[PDB]
DNA sequence: CATCCGTGAGTCCAG
């Protein structure tokens, strides 16, 4: 889906598989978070459904030792003094020793502050222990988490339940036409993007000799030249748009290891899973009821939440007993209006516009010489049109799909290209879609705050600030204190201060709240980027202070207060909202669950081979299932005919479903259902 | 109504549209019309709007737990590709909007549409067939929005002021059309207590008698009231003919109103009235000012003061265990109690420190959503986390999520968080399984007759006799009596009959017997009435969904099953106890029951409990053998003091549960007979759903249990 | 035997039912659903199923 | 700064100084 | 397509239906038109009153059923049209048993009472009533504290409902024009006094707003299409 | 006394139930009549002796169910079980 | 209790102008300036590019040899192009540049009746050996018109339909000073804030708004 | 009252 999605997959630890355990065999003990998981396997990153606890991500700092166990780095303390010497300890090698937490206060030399400090011990037991007994200590606060988990700002403010989803959903983020880096970060965004290998990193230092959208050439110091080709508009495993673009301008001095060009979901070599939108925390006209989401039309009018999706469509021509399938522009009983987008071969032309039902590749097959209808013979005598023996088996556009034809690949057995036994011509057609965001599209933040798009109001309908700026996303208040994920609120606060910029008051000395604040943050510019590492970063005292330092806009007026809130104006009525509303910026990701994909329906269609019931899935264009639990609901109501209708004339009554179609198109009455073919099968199975 | 996507509708009504395509000659035949639909020609979007006219469709949401899991709607076309749903059926479907997908089935036959529009339409199914409470009612933003304006604020501007000095009485308006212009200018608050003359709202029953003599209130008759402007606007929805309500709209308040509208007023009034409520809520929920910031979420002021008191109390128990004076089973048993008390005192620290202005408390105290335990987890503290074993951890999480949990706190919390999710997923499987078992056993159970006419019924404790005198309403009134039908005339001390036989019990009718002094009524039940196949109509009684006598033909057994299985996710006795009863297993506790009534002879030994019973009426002594791990149940004795644990010399009835635990139903049968074992099961079952706050009417349980005793064994051939 | 078959222990039911030569009367909810009959409940029962609707004599073509 | 190793955009960090070892 | 204007009627009030507005102009028109009818139309009502047998408010008037409060309210409901802007004064005197109405009022030249059957107060025997009214002109609604300065020998400040419009609500639905289901439909409820028709109160409310948007238009009169 | 029923809520169900034994009964009561009317249109074109046409004024493009359900409200139909 | 016709003052800035209007009815200013704000943001006419065509290019998703940017990022850069055409009918602009160097909006040639208001706008960074030949089409309209609508008409396989944002209005707001002093001195003062795209003047924007609004409010005065 | 074998252990979806 995205580069992060890829990286995490490679860092997966599954207990399932041959030699391992089955899903049903796995009890409750296996799945829960073991003490030894510290620094080795993430306690948060794991699936939600029936696979919870059996799939985990490897922690950030851990590595695998030549025997197949999981080691992890610890700092060595000789005698109360922290040493830079680092040794990796296995799970059971850590149990015999005694470990201090990373955040324990250390002297500038390396000595501890207090005699008794926070200590980790065998069997997940914790106690205070004198400094003389401290063997090791943790490398980092963010040591126990994984890569994806470490990209969740203010993680220590969210319950494990939602934070679990936030991590799992980050891999579900869709690449947008161009990606912005989040205003609020953790620092992991950098190292994550680089190791992803879907960005472009310089191997040897030098200078950009030449740049194009196609490729970048680097003139090294020793005289040799290397050229990195850009992946341009390529289809992924999951129909996402892997497109890379150069960062550096021609003639830039670049050192080795530097990201010279980023790919999908990447801004300046940083994981860019979403956009930075102007958020408002308030229930609004019921359209955000039960975790739905309200959008500003700007996001459509400016392609803010727009993504690109490629589909790969295939068709082949085989040797049959009646001859062989041949791809041609000549298709029986088709007007030239429908073939207008084809080449002389019969293939769609590159750059053409296709809609659902249209023709991509014109293939015909010789049909079995069976005696044509004595009624159609007659009809072919009147109009004197001799029938062709070739039946249309052309590749048409599936229901739902739509876009522009961005590439044709053609293999022929003629041109010595190697095909499987029986295939002559095989054509591939790549069609992309520029999907703007629409209602029902799943939007979410890093804090397990998911939701489909309720309503996209016109840009004028959006509640707005004093200087006229309309918000982008209206999140519903009710769905916050329940989930315990108020990290999304802290993010918005820091998100505003990052957008507005700030300045701590240095007069009369450095303030006591901003005492622990590193020197580089006492002064920030509008649209500045900041880190808030997990189990570190900003604290509640500083965040309150920063809201006070909020630099005014262009008009010289401050927009939000120290509470973090501001005054809004209802764009519909005009009157200002009666109470202060919390306003700032929140990083929102576009997940890969879009209505264009999820929507599906069917009147009639294909059917099963044995049970004669409808097939299953959108891909097969099948009907929904009205199962056992659904049947109880019908039986409960006392809706006899509806329930009968569903399982007979709607399902597998061979003569029935046919005699239902006619009755409808003739405008008659629905006949009395027959015997479900599925039952007959049962009877012949019993025999 | 529901918003059916234009795209979805086209394929759904595909052969229906082609019909009207060859009709109005857009297409020459049936073949071409298909092409038109497939090409999505501009003509068809005018054809489709005609086709779907008042043609109901179906909306299903998995898992379909109860019958309201599928509700029929009037189809409305809409741009976009998503299905638009009404907020009020979110309770029934259990459908939030974090990415749910709903199934859509198109009824075809003339019968099918008739069924859908009449039986299954959302507007006709407002109540829960399991309980009779409103499911289609204000729920989240709607309740928070209504609770806003109906709240009376003291010092708010525009308030009523008595006259004193040279300035007259401030706060009196001639009409609602006047006060509306007052808040527009900015003089009056919509939550401030004032005085107004009304001309289109029936006054309270207690006041209507004072100002008219119940001469019959009439649209036009004026009257003065002491409410808030917002409470006035609210009563205009109920609307006329319904007694004015002067309170603040907590969910329980609004629930009462609807449940009263359900009893008296017709369905289409309730359906339209509840529509009025929803629109009222959302409009004001937007203007309620409910907003989550870093400020509003406030940590208590005595946060570290209280936690240091219970940490100091905890270091005394750790040192008392260090000397080995406390058992290892008692140490943790004492530690859990110290911290449970700590968490409570942190909770009290919020409520008085938090203004009623505070949104986080506003949402919780108003029945909108969320518990105070969440708010305590949010601002106060997390408290005890669960062990893998299930026992509560001796170590507490002292931090709140606002303060930022420590690295080591987060870890043990996550562990319990995941095990919680895991158990949740496993009970659902159990519940859904238990569900299908109850269905199969109760399929032949249908309403077949209008009346069995047997006089057999069962006694229900209407109210307990209060010790000082008078009476106390029984805790089991709602679920055991309120929907039953009477099989015997209910007489007080006098010869006067309060309620006849063949009369459905309603709310005022329970008030007719509660004041009369009578505390026991005989009621028709599923168990008692005996018909050839299935059950009769009269005994079953008032259908919980219709608020009227059950129609002839309802598959009540299935509904019963669904009613019990639907909330079976929210359990901790617990769900295992539920299976143990319906499957009639020889219980884990295996609590012994007296075989014959008589005087008790306790003769405990430290190694073993032995119980001997001297028969009341002559007889020979019957003696039992009991394990010391179990304890004697504090049964309500003749002394009317239930807290009296079993003592020697006490007198027990026949079949009286001797010790704490679960009696063996099979022994209850052989000792107390086929009828008593039915009442035992039903109430033992009930106790489980009670403790977790689930109210199923006894009616549904009895249907299943009846299907347990329909067979008798063969002793002699 | 049908209702029992589609419940649990399918193979156990059939072995017994075949030996017992049990003849199933198709008159139950699980029963009728399987064969596709109108379930013997609600709108399915003969009381409601067999209904004749006719115009009032007073009601007459204009 | 947080990661001044590759040549990256400066992402200022609220922190206690983290110098044990890079990811 | 150009927009229409509809009407659904009642004696004192009516509903107006405006469709189809360009998408997002329903709420652009709604609140702006309501405040106008309520605040931008001139009429006439009661500013201040004076009672003979009153030195303080809490005591009711000697020989009168209604409290001092219930009489003010009934007088607030009095619909009156004055020809002159400058404040006039009418007298209402009546004694003995019976009921005093709005037909007993003695109005100045060019001042009319439109509901002469309005109940005001029920007098008993030996019941005397002498009241002095102060009638002004204005727009909308004006508080009582702003009219605190009648002769200080019993001057009472009264809420002045100058506006001949009583109450107005509005809803914005969406009509489906062409293929676009985006166009807005505005439904407007308007209830007036017995002075002016709702049908008339809107036209003046309409004409008034036309004056405001004239200032902007005057500069260049660029473009638009109906 | 209520507000005018809109769409599929008309005819109001409460008054509809006053003329029938139960909820289920009304279903077959109406549908079989809605069936009769739809037969009448189809038959009339080629077959005389059809069931009597709708006893009330048909709405423009009104569903045969919507027709039947209205005349039930008009008490113009006779009921037998 | 006072009658005075209202005024329409103005305090300026080159790009944005404050309009002062008074004296207005009490509690009226908020819903008046908003009626204007929702008129400016949605329905102010202007001109913008509808379709384009690039040599060697047949669709939106490819690369022009020797050019630093892709067609998508190029078409994305053109969304910030400010243009004012008077021709009610479509007109064709041009842009041709070769070799090393940067191309800008200045290298665009508007025909008679078309003007570019931002020549310094970066478009593409053509390195050596690079050539770019574009053919831009501008139309008049209002609000926002999606690109997708052009494709079905009959457009050839060369033309690449581009989204259109006709509204030349940038950012609009308002504030109100209501004198709520207990007297007949209760009025509302309106201060409108209008910022444009240097395509039209803030004043000229308020005029078209009024012109539209006046012709809309005139139908409430007409008789039945 | 405790062992050994055979049969259960939520729905829909996607894939
Ligand atoms: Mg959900
Ligand atoms: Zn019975």
């Amino acid at each position: 889906n995205n580069p992060l999605s890829g990286l995490t997959h490679k860092r997966r630890l599954s207990a399932l598989g041959p030699g391992g355990l089955s899903r049903e065999r796995a009890g409750l003990e296996v799945r829960d978070v073991h003490p030894s998981h510290y620094g080795r396997m993430c306690p948060i990153e794991t699936p939600e459904g029936p696979n919870i606890g059996l799939i985990g991500s490897l922690s950030v700092y851990a590595r695998v030792n030549p025997f197949g166990f999981i080691e992890t780095p610890y700092r060595k303390v000789v005698d109360g003094v922290v040493s830079d010497e680092i040794v990796y300890l296995t799970a059971d090698e850590e149990d015999r020793h005694v470990v201090a937490q990373a955040n324990s206060p250390i002297d500038a030399d390396g000595r501890f502050v207090e005699p008794r400090v926070l200590v980790r011990r065998k069997a997940g037991e914790v106690e205070y222990v004198p400094s003389s007994e401290v063997d090791y200590m943790d490398v980092s606060p963010r040591q126990m988490v994984s890569v994806a988990t470490a990209m969740i700002p203010f993680l220590e403010h969210d319950d494990a339940n939602r934070a679990l989803m936030g991590a799992n959903m980050q891999r579900q983020a869709v690449p947008l036409v161009r990606s912005e880096a989040p205003l609020v970060g953790t620092g992991m965004e950098l190292r994550a993007a680089i190791d992803a290998g879907d960005v472009v990193v310089a191997e040897e230092s030098g200078v950009i000799e030449e740049v194009s959208a196609d490729y970048i050439t680097v003139m090294h110091d020793n005289g040799t030249r290397r050229t990195y080709r850009m992946r341009k508009f390529a289809r992924s495993n999951h129909g996402t748009c892997a497109n890379q673009c150069p960062i550096v301008d021609a003639g830039d001095r670049v050192e080795a290891g530097q990201v010279i060009a980023d790919g999908p979901c990447t801004d300046d070599g940083e994981m860019a899973l979403g956009k930075n939108l102007l958020v408002a925390i308030m229930p609004w006209e019921g359209h955000n009821y039960e975790d739905a989401i309200i959008l500003s039309n700007r996001l459509v009018e400016e392609d803010v939440l727009t993504s690109i999706h490629i589909e790969e469509h295939e068709i082949d021509a085989r040797d049959t007993k009646l001859g062989a399938e041949e791809i041609t522009r000549d298709i029986p009983n088709i007007s030239d209006e429908v073939l207008a987008d084809l080449d002389e071969r019969g293939i769609v032309r590159i750059g053409a516009e296709v809609r659902d039902g249209d023709i991509l590749v014109g293939k015909v097959t010789p049909k079995g010489e069976t005696e044509l209808t004595p009624e159609e013979r007659l009809l072919r005598a009147i109009f004197g049109e001799k029938a062709r023996e070739v039946r249309d088996t052309s590749l048409k556009v599936p229901h739902g799909e739509s876009g522009k034809v961005i590439g044709i690949r053609v293999f022929s057995r003629e041109d010595e290209d190697e095909l499987p036994a029986g295939v002559n011509e095989l054509v591939r057609v790549y069609v992309a879609q520029k999907r703007k965001i629409s209602d029902g599209d799943k939007l979410a933040g890093r804090h397990g705050n998911k939701g489909v798009i309720g309503k996209i109001l016109p840009v004028e309908d959006m509640p707005f600030l004093a200087d006229g700026t309309p918000v982008d996303i209206i999140l519903n208040t009710h769905g916050v204190p329940r989930r315990m994920n108020i990290g999304q609120i802290l993010e918005t606060h820091l998100g505003w201060c990052a957008h507005s910029g700030w300045k701590v008051d240095a007069a009369k000395g450095v303030p006591d709240w901003a005492a622990r604040l590193p020197d580089e943050l006492l002064e920030a510019q509008p649209n500045a980027i900041v880190s808030t590492p997990v189990f570190d970063g900003a604290q509640e005292a500083e965040l309150q202070g920063l809201l006070s330092c909020t630099l005014p806009n262009r008009d010289g007026d401050v927009l939000v207060d120290a509470d973090g809130k501001a005054m809004l104006f209802d764009g519909r009525s005009g009157e200002p909202f009666p109470y202060p509303v919390t306003v700032g910026y929140m990083y929102i990701m576009k997940l890969h669950h879009l209505v264009d994909d999820k929507i599906h329906a069917r009147s009639t269609g294909p059917y099963s081979m044995i049970t004669q019931q409808p097939l299953g899935g959108k891909a097969q264009f099948g009907g929904q299932r009205f199962g056992e639990m659904e049947c109880w609901a019908m039986q409960a109501y006392g809706a006899a005919y509806t329930l009968q209708e569903l399982l007979t004339i709607k399902s597998d009554d061979t003569v029935g479903r046919v005699k239902v179609y006619e009755a409808i198109v003739k405008g008659e009455n629905i006949p009395e259902p027959g015997i479900p073919e599925s039952f007959k099968v049962l009877l012949k199975e019993l025999q | 109504q529901c918003g059916l996507p234009k795209l979805m509708a086209l394929e759904l009504f595909k052969p229906f549209v082609m019909k009207r395509l060859v009709d109005l000659n857009h297409a020459q035949n049936i073949k071409s019309a298909k092409r038109m639909v497939e090409r999505q020609r501009p003509q068809v979007w005018d054809v489709l709007e005609e086709v779907i006219a008042e043609h109901p469709v179906l909306l299903n949401r998995a898992p379909t737990l109860h019958r309201l899991g599928i509700q029929a709607f009037e189809p409305m076309l809409v741009e976009g590709k998503a299905i638009q749903l009404h907020p009020l059926v979110c309770e029934a479907f259990n459908a939030d909007f974090d990415g749910d997908q709903m199934a859509v089935h198109l009824p075809l036959s003339a019968e099918a549409q008739a069924e859908a529009r009449i039986l299954m339409l959302s507007s006709n199914n407002i109540l829960s067939p399991a309980s009779g409470r409103p499911l289609a009612m204000p729920r989240l933003d709607m309740v928070t929005g209504l609770y806003y304006l109906t709240t009376e604020v003291p010092g708010d501007t525009g308030e009523y002021q008595p006259a004193s000095g040279d300035h007259p009485e401030t706060g009196v308006y001639s009409s609602p059309a006047e006060a509306i212009m007052a808040a527009d200018r900015g003089v009056l608050s919509v939550r401030a207590k004032i005085k107004v003359r009304l001309t289109q709202l029936r006054p309270p029953v207690e006041i209507e008698a004072e100002l008219f003599g119940h001469s019959g209130w009439q649209p036009g008759d004026a009257w003065m009231a002491e409410t808030t402007l917002g409470r006035v606007m609210f009563n205009e929805l109920l609307p006329l003919g319904y007694p004015f309500v002067n309170k603040q709209m907590h969910k329980k308040v609004q629930a009462a109103i609807i449940n009263d509208l359900a009893e008296r007023y017709p369905m289409i009034v309730v359906a339209q009235t509840v529509d009025k409520l929803k629109d009222a809520g959302f409009y004001w929920a937007t203007r309620s000012g409910v907003t989550v910031s870093m400020a509003d979420v406030l940590v208590p002021p005595r946060k570290k003061e209280i936690l240091d008191h219970y940490e100091e109390r905890a270091d005394k128990v750790e040192k008392q265990f260090q000397r080995g004076a406390l058992n290892h089973d008692e140490r943790n048993e004492a530690l859990v109690e110290i911290w449970k008390e700590a968490t409570d005192e942190v909770g009290q620290a919020l409520r008085e420190h938090y203004p009623d202005d505070n949104p986080i408390i506003t949402i919780v105290d108003s029945g909108a959503t969320g518990n105070f335990t969440q708010t305590r987890t949010l601002a106060g503290m997390k408290g005890l986390v669960t062990n893998p074993k299930g026992e509560f951890i001796p170590r507490p999480v002292k931090s709140s999520f606002r303060e930022g949990l420590t690295v080591l706190e987060y870890f043990i919390n996550t562990h319990g968080a995941r095990k919680g999710l895991a158990d949740t997923a496993l009970r659902t499987a159990d519940s859904g399984y238990l569900t299908r078992r109850l269905v199969d056993v109760s399929q032949d159970v249908i309403v077949r007759e209008h009346d069995c006419q047997t006089e057999r019924g069962i006694v229900v404790e209407l109210a307990e006799r209060a010790p000082d005198g008078t009476l106390i309403r029984d805790p089991y009134i709602e679920t055991s009596a309120y929907a039953r039908t009477l099989g015997t005339d209910a007489v007080d001390e006098a010869g006067n009959v309060i309620v006849e036989r063949g009369q459905d019990l309603g709310d005022p009718e329970i008030d007719a017997l509660l004041a009369a002094g009578i505390t026991q009524v005989k009621v028709r039940s599923v168990l008692t009435c005996a018909t050839s196949t299935g059950v009769c109509a009269t005994c079953y009684g008032r259908s919980m969904a219709t608020g009227k006598l059950v129609d002839i033909g309802e598959a009540v057994g299935i509904v019963a099953a669904q009613s019990i299985g639907e909330p079976g996710t929210q359990l901790t006795g617990g769900l295992p106890r539920v299976q143990e009863l319906f499957e009639a297993r020889v219980p884990r506790g295996k609590a012994p029951i007296a075989d014959v009534t008589g005087r008790v002879r306790l003769e405990d030994g430290e190694r073993f409990y032995k119980i001997t019973i001297v028969p009341d009426d002559g007889g020979e002594e019957v003696v039992y053998d009991k394990i010391s791990k179990r304890q004697r149940l504090r049964v309500f004795k003749h002394e009317d003091g239930s807290e009296r644990v079993l003592s020697d010399g006490d007198h027990v009835e026949v079949g009286q549960q001797l010790m704490e635990g679960s009696a063996d139903p099979h022994e209850v049968l052989r000792v107390q007979g086929p009828r008593e074992v039915q009442i035992h099961l039903v109430r033992e079952v009930q106790e489980v759903y009670r403790a977790q706050g689930v109210s199923i009417h006894d009616k549904h349980i009895e249907v299943i249990v009846r299907q347990m005793l329909r067979r008798v064994t063969i002793i002699d051939s | 035997w049908l209702s029992a078959a589609s419940f649990q222990e399918t193979t156990r039911v059939l072995t017994d039912a075949a030996i017992n030569c049990r003849s199933d009367k198709l008159n139950g909810l699980k029963e009728n659903v399987i064969i596709g009959k109108l379930i013997p409940a609600g709108t399915g029962i003969n009381r409601y199923r067999n209904i004749a609707v006719q115009p009032t004599e007073e009601a007459r073509a204009a | 700064s947080n990661n001044s190793v590759p040549g990256a955009p400066n992402r200022v960090s609220f922190a206690k100084l983290r110098e044990p070892l890079e990811v | 397509r150009p927009t229409l204007s509809e009407d659904v009627l009642t004696d004192n009030r009516s509903q107006f239906v405006i469709e189809p507005l360009e998408p997002g102009f329903g709420y652009t028109l709604g609140n702006s038109l309501r405040r106008t009818l309520l605040s931008s139309i001139p009429g006439a009502a009661v500013t201040s009153i004076r009672i003979d047998g009153v030195l303080h408010e809490f005591t009711t008037v000697p020989g009168v059923k209604e409290d001092v409060t219930e009489i003010i309210l009934n007088l607030k409901s009095l619909v009156v049209s004055s020809e002159e802007d400058e404040p006039v004064t009418m007298y209402l005197r009546k004694q003995g048993p019976g009921e005093v109405t709005a037909g007993d009022i003695v109005p100045p030249a060019g001042v009319t009472v439109h509901n002469p059957g309005m109940h005001i107060a029920t007098l008993n025997d030996k019941g005397k009533l002498e009241v002095e009214l102060v009638v002004e002109r204005g727009r909308g609604y004006v508080p009582a504290v702003q009219n605190r300065a009648g002769a200080e020998i019993g001057r009472i400040p009264v809420d002045s409902i100058y506006s001949p419009v009583l109450k107005v609500t509005y809803k914005v639905d969406a009509t489906r024009v062409e293929q676009r289901t985006d166009f807005d439909k505005l439904i407007l409820d308007v209830e007036t006094k017995n002075s002016i028709s709702p049908r008339d109160a809107l036209a003046s409310a309409g004409k008034t707003l036309v004056e405001l948007f004239g200032l902007a238009r005057e500069l260049n009169v660029e473009a638009e299409g109906i | 006394g209520y507000d005018t029923p809109l769409g599929i809520t008309n005819p109001p169900i409460d008054e509809l139930l006053d003329r029938v034994s139960s909820k289920y009964a009304l279903v077959i009561y109406a549908a079989k009549r809605a069936r009769q009317i739809n037969d009448y249109y189809n038959q009339l074109g080629e077959g005389i002796l059809e069931y009597v046409g709708p006893l009330v004024e048909p709405g423009l493009q009104e569903k045969p169910l919507s027709i039947a359900l209205r005349e039930i409200h008009a008490d113009l139909l006779e009921h037998t079980e």
